[PDB]
C-alpha cells in the first residue's frame, strides 16, 4: 500500500494538503513529502475523478494546484498589425493550473497566488 | 489628420468602440474601419498611457475588458508541453474560458495593464490605423 497518510490509485499515491502555498513552493514541498513526489498530474479523467473526490472528502470545497506551470509563457504572442513584440505591460507574469474540488475541470490562476494542493508519486 | 471620430497620437489614428465582439470579430471589424486597420497595438509606455486615457474617457459603463491586438497566434489551450513530473500533456479538460490566450485592458488597473483573458468573451475595443 501507499504510506498511511496517502491514498492509492492505479499504482500511484496521492495526498491533499490544506496549507496554502504558491505554485512553485507547493511543487517543491511535494518533492520533499516522498521520493519522486510532485504536484498531482492528471493523465486521465478517471484519475482526476479520484483526486477530486479525495480532495473534497478530506478538505471539502476549495482550490488545489495541479502540476502545470507557466502555461502561456512559451506561446507565440503576436500583434495583429504584425508589429514585433518588444514593449511589455503584462499584469501577471505567469499562470498555473488548478482544480476546484467540485469537479475535474482545469482552471487557471496566477502562479504567485496561494492555493491548497495535492501531491503525487509513483509507488 | 485623422478622420472625424478618431483620435491622433504619434502620427497614428485610434478609435474606441463600445461594441461587444469576440477578439476575432473585433479584429476583423477594425480591418474594415480603415485601410490598414487592426486592433490597437501598444508598443511603448507613451502609447500605453495615451490608450489608457482614451479608453478611460471613451469606453465607460461597459463593465468589461477592452481588447488589444496582442494574442497567441495558435488556439492551443496551453503552450507548456510538460507536467512537473516530466510527462507530456496528452490529456486536457479545460473550461474554455479558463484558457486565457488573449489580452485586454481593465478599469481596475487603469486600462494600463494587459490582463490575460479568454478570446471568446465579447468585449469593447480600440482600433488603430
Ligand atoms: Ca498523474
Ligand atoms: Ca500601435
Amino acid at each position: 500500500d501507499c504510506p498511511s497518510d496517502w491514498s492509492s490509485y492505479e499504482g500511484h499515491c496521492y495526498k491533499p494538503f490544506s496549507e496554502p502555498k504558491n505554485w512553485a513552493d507547493a511543487e517543491n514541498f511535494c518533492t520533499q513529502q516522498h521520493a519522486g513526489g510532485h504536484l498531482v498530474s492528471f493523465q486521465s479523467s478517471e484519475e482526476a475523478d479520484f483526486v477530486v473526490k479525495l480532495a473534497f472528502q478530506t478538505f471539502g470545497h476549495s482550490i488545489f494546484w495541479m502540476g502545470l506551470s507557466n502555461v502561456w509563457n512559451q506561446c507565440n504572442w503576436q500583434w495583429s498589425n504584425a508589429a514585433m513584440l518588444r514593449y511589455k505591460a503584462w499584469a501577471e507574469e505567469s499562470y498555473c493550473v488548478y482544480f476546484k474540488s467540485t469537479n475535474n475541470k482545469w482552471r487557471s490562476r496566477a502562479c504567485r497566488m496561494m492555493a491548497q494542493f495535492v501531491c503525487e508519486f509513483q509507488a | 489628420d485623422c478622420p472625424s471620430g478618431w483620435s491622433s497620437y504619434e502620427g497614428h489614428c485610434y478609435k474606441p468602440f463600445k461594441l461587444y465582439k469576440t477578439w476575432d470579430d473585433a479584429e476583423r471589424f477594425c480591418t474594415e474601419q480603415a485601410k490598414g486597420g487592426h486592433l490597437v497595438s501598444i508598443e511603448s509606455a507613451g502609447e500605453a498611457d495615451f490608450v489608457a486615457q482614451l479608453v478611460t474617457e471613451n469606453i465607460q459603463n461597459t463593465k468589461s475588458y477592452v481588447w488589444i491586438g496582442l494574442r497567441v497566434q495558435g488556439k492551443e489551450k496551453q503552450c507548456s508541453s510538460e507536467w512537473s513530473d516530466g510527462s507530456s500533456v496528452s490529456y486536457e479538460n479545460w473550461i474554455e474560458a479558463e484558457s486565457k490566450t488573449c489580452l485586454g485592458l481593465e478599469k481596475e488597473t487603469g486600462f494600463r495593464k494587459w490582463v490575460n483573458i479568454y478570446c471568446g468573451q465579447q468585449n469593447p475595443f480600440v482600433c488603430e490605423a
